[PDB]
């Protein structure tokens, strides 16, 4: 709390990021065949029809602390030989499960499921040829730790978003793992709590946080991240020497010394 | 707790569902599930739950609500500002399962011709299966005086899943024998304005809707082929090369195309959306304009129960009026699904040839 | 000059080209050149300079590095700590050498045999081209008591573009001419569990890996077509229709599709990625799971070394360990090569029918 301040959002393309990256991010692995039909109901009771499989990703909910989720399907395709996203509806489902998102092949292992939102898309034609562009999105989520209210330790808190449908999905028709290849854009639900490579922590050390980060990990790092702070703190320091300083390329300064005489000693 | 009114893509969202007999509905009486009719307290509107005693957002699909929410209640909406949305709604719900009874129906007859009964057919054409309509969905408020909208829904799980299923399979069966439907259109427009009717079904009236204004109880239409099968150019070989349905809506299971029945139900054509578009959805051939207007006494009864600027800054420029002014402007594109647009431009049969009436649905060659 | 550990990305990288054998290592008597073992100094993990003493972060690919930089070291990462990556690099890079070589040795003979011999075998079949295997790198750490691991690795230009053009080449020539090879397999997990071995090959032990815990001297094991030949309904015509690899991996030229080999060095078959994916590198059919147990050492190595925040801050969520064991979970996708993944789910032949053994690896008809 202490060390934390008004926090910025941040985009991401679930898709493009590097799960050996992206701490927050599950996968279930391809080339397994793996696939299969589940049915979730929204709070209304409505029942809803969509399919996992080998590709499919989902956020781990579990430590990232209180936050918004928008998804923009805005400019993407998903247009295949005998599936039209026009009409078509994509939603946000969150699991409760004990059994970790990776070793999913069944839908018997998803536990508690609940549609939590979901619009209906509408499709064009996009500029490429033969492509079909959908309309912009902004299918929210958030993501708030009290309402969930986790006990069991074991329990894992899953987010997916794909396309759901009133009738069953047919495999070969809409083969996507989902809909996760669009616009992801996080902003904390909370100034209070930060987070370390996208996991929270009661406390920062921030010395250690000096040249830990890799572009990488910085650029998949969650909107809390308290690197992204450090950032904004330290900023106003750099904004402060500027307004002081007007040395030139390679000439000393009062606020140019302090470091040469760390390096002199070192 | 103030509230505030939904957007105005919120309500289109909402009037789209109805006309899929879709909308989320809470009474306090039977919750969630509208199976049995009660007054509306709440309704889904594109993601917001609206209420509809003031029409005010008091929650969202994202929080599970066992109540309506204690909220400031104007209460100035009535029933009769909303009842055109239920109606609309719960008749289309009506008219899916009665469509999809009628389907299931040829689907099971079309699946026990005999081999025999089949190749004869394929070879020389002739009835191959038909079914008597006073079957047709008997006890729906389209069929009886006796039945209402207000009567429980037919529970029937996975509706949608079987419509697609049944549909699928009924089609692909009578694409791979050349067969010929008598209860397909290849532009339902002509239905209302077109086709020529013969019998009783000369005075039909055609409301193009769902709507209480105009008797949904009627017979079932379909073509009256008969006259084709006595033409003696027009034997087997013709059939097979015109009036089959590949010919003018393409080979079912290779196409996009959106293929409709004639008016079997609540006088409205069912339009089926293509096999390669994902699943085959069904939906009523009404335009979007007419299901604009069942917010019409809506639209007055906001702008007597809410502030000037409260409507303003939810439905935009305007206000509510405005929003309904351009909507209906746009009902083309907003109000209309995509499936209703995506009829063959080439068709060589038609549907202008032979006559329509009040009739047995029926597969021959 | 404090340095930080690296980040988890980097640590998986590290391991990725262990298992490519093209981790880049410098040691004070060799520089950057590894030809000669020597104990190293610093390693290059995804992009960072590492020193092998501390496992800090030393510098970068940017800026050249003639020495380790003056840093403030721990020095509490032993050799024992982290050799097993050095192994896994090492012998991989001996192995990629030694199957270079017997690429080239089959391409040779097979680009000599005279346009009759060709002929002769396209019409009635039978042997075309025989590697006496005990001439397949005969002194290699996988072939005598004699070497080891720390031996100089044989000095070859352009490693990987010799791999490519020439397993190209073979394979192109074995395409056209409907040829069967009795050194590849539709799935090389069947060598592990799976196809049947005969002879000594029987007493084979797959340690499935390149670890410093299991003999990697052996024979070259191929297939044992011989009964195959024998079998009068399975004469030339069979094998144009089925044996040849073009039935169960696709045409050589036109597929994405990887081929993959018996074990014949190391007890480790060979994927060779499609050549429609760019160009065809070659990598040993190692489990991801099995690739990152080369770091478990230096897990605890740096836990005991470096500070909980330190740590926490570098590796993430977990420390090293978690970093560990999330990376475990997702061995199949972040340290598996895509080529492992890419071989035809369609195979007529397979891998079952005959057995295989030590012997001479060979091409017919
Ligand atoms: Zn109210
Ligand atoms: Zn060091």
């Amino acid at each position: 709390p202490v060390f934390a301040i008004p926090p910025k959002p941040a985009d991401y393309n679930v898709r493009t990021l590097k799960i050996d990256e992206a701490t927050w991010l599950r996968m279930i692995p391809k080339t397994m065949g793996t696939l299969f039909q589940i049915q979730v109901t929204d709070n209304t009771g409505t029942n809803w029809h969509f399919n996992l499989r080998g590709g499919t990703r989902v956020v781990n909910l579990d430590q990232i602390a209180p936050m918004r989720f928008v998804l923009d399907l805005g400019g993407k395709s998903y247009k295949e030989t005998s599936w039209d996203p026009n009409g078509k509806k994509v939603g946000f489902i969150v699991f409760q499960s004990k059994i970790p998102f990776e070793l999913w092949t069944a839908a018997s292992q998803i536990g508690q499921a609940t549609v939590v939102n979901y619009v209906q898309l509408y499709a064009e034609d996009s500029s490429f040829t033969a492509q079909s562009i959908i309309a912009t999105t902004s299918l929210a989520y958030n993501y708030e730790p009290e309402q969930l209210n986790k006990t069991d330790p074991e329990m894992n808190y899953y987010l997916l978003a794909t396309f759901i449908d009133s009738a069953a999905i047919t495999p070969t028709n809409m083969t996507q793992p989902d809909v996760w290849d669009a616009l992801l854009t996080m902003s904390p639900l909370s100034a209070g709590e930060v987070t370390v490579k996208g996991a929270v922590v009661s406390e920062v050390v921030p010395a250690e946080l000096i040249g830990s980060y890799t572009p990488e990990s910085l650029n998949a790092s969650l909107p809390n991240d308290a690197a992204r702070c450090m950032i904004d703190r330290a900023s106003k320091i750099a904004e402060a020497i500027k307004i002081d300083d007007d040395a030139g390329p390679d000439e000393y300064s009062p606020n140019s010394v302090p470091i040469q005489g760390q390096l002199a000693i070192s | 707790m103030e509230v505030c009114l939904p957007n105005g893509h919120q309500i289109v969202d909402l009037i789209n569902n109805a006309f899929e007999g879709r909308v989320s509905i809470y009474s306090a009486q039977e919750g969630w599930d509208k199976t049995i009719s009660a007054q509306p307290d709440m309704m889904v509107c594109g993601g917001a739950v609206v209420c509809m005693h003031c029409l005010g957002v008091v929650g969202s699909l994202q929080r599970k609500l066992k109540h309506l929410p204690h909220h400031r209640c104007n209460q100035q909406i009535r029933h009769q500002d909303y009842v055109d949305v239920q109606f609309a709604d719960r008749v289309t719900a009506h008219w899916k399962r009665g469509m999809l009874s009628f389907v299931c129906q040829m689907h099971a007859m079309m699946n026990d011709v005999s081999p025999e009964d089949l190749d004869r057919v394929r070879t020389e054409g002739g009835s191959l299966v038909e079914l008597n309509w006073l079957q047709v969905d008997p006890n729906s408020m389209f069929r009886s005086i006796h039945s209402s909208w207000t009567d429980p829904l037919q529970v029937v799980d996975d509706l949608d899943t079987k419509l697609d299923q049944y549909w699928t399979a009924l089609n692909l069966m009578i694409d791979s024998s050349d067969l010929v439907p008598n209860f397909m259109m290849r532009d339902p427009s002509h239905a209302f304005n077109g086709v020529r009717l013969e019998g009783d079904a000369r005075q039909t009236q055609f409301s193009r809707t769902f709507d209480s204004r105009s008797s949904l109880e009627w017979g079932v239409m379909v073509y009256d082929y008969s006259e084709l099968e006595h033409d003696p150019s027009k034997g087997r070989a013709y059939r097979k090369e015109l009036v089959t349905p590949a010919r003018d809506f393409g080979h079912f299971g290779l196409s996009h195309y959106s293929r409709a029945t004639t008016p079997i139900l609540g006088k409205m054509p069912a339009v089926f959306s293509g096999m390669l578009t994902g699943n085959c959805k069904m939906y009523p051939f009404i335009k979007g304009t007419a299901k604009l207007k069942t917010v019409r006494k809506l639209v007055d009864s906001v702008n007597h129960a809410w502030g000037v600027e409260k409507i303003r800054y939810a439905l935009g420029p305007g206000g509510m009026t405005g929003w309904y002014n351009r909507t209906m402007q746009q009902a083309p594109i907003v109000l209309t699904p995509a499936a209703l647009t995506m009829f063959s431009d080439t068709t060589k049969f038609g549907d202008l040839d032979y006559p329509v009436m009040i009739g047995d649905p029926m597969i021959l060659g």
